[PDB]
């Protein structure tokens, strides 16, 4: 259920995307 | 820019302190991976509420001022005050 827990973060997302 | 890279590695520490207290307690572990399980745009909103005193945002308060100065400075050449 761990892998249902982590889902896709800002620290992972690229800058300008995020920006 | 920079508010965005400092707001990133405020969630790289906040990701660290949650997946320790993943081992410490599964239980309570939902409503701290909640903010991670959100996609993006529902994390940006939850993270961007530094306005008013409601203040459920995770963020810390340095990284509010930052924004809050940004916001008085951009309202003060906007003419609004």
């Amino acid at each position: 259920v761990v892998a249902c827990f982590r889902m896709a973060p800002l620290y992972n997302l690229p800058r300008h995307r995020a920006v | 820019d920079d508010f965005v890279a400092k707001l990133q590695d405020n969630q790289r520490f906040r990701y660290n302190e949650v997946m320790q207290a993943l081992n410490m307690s599964a239980a309570l572990t939902a409503r701290k991976t909640k903010e991670f399980r959100s996609p993006p745009q529902e994390q940006i909103n939850m993270l961007l509420n530094f306005k008013d005193d409601k203040s459920e945002c995770p963020c810390p308060e340095e990284i509010r001022d930052q924004l809050l100065d940004f916001h008085e400075d951009l309202m003060t050449h906007c003419g609004i005050e």
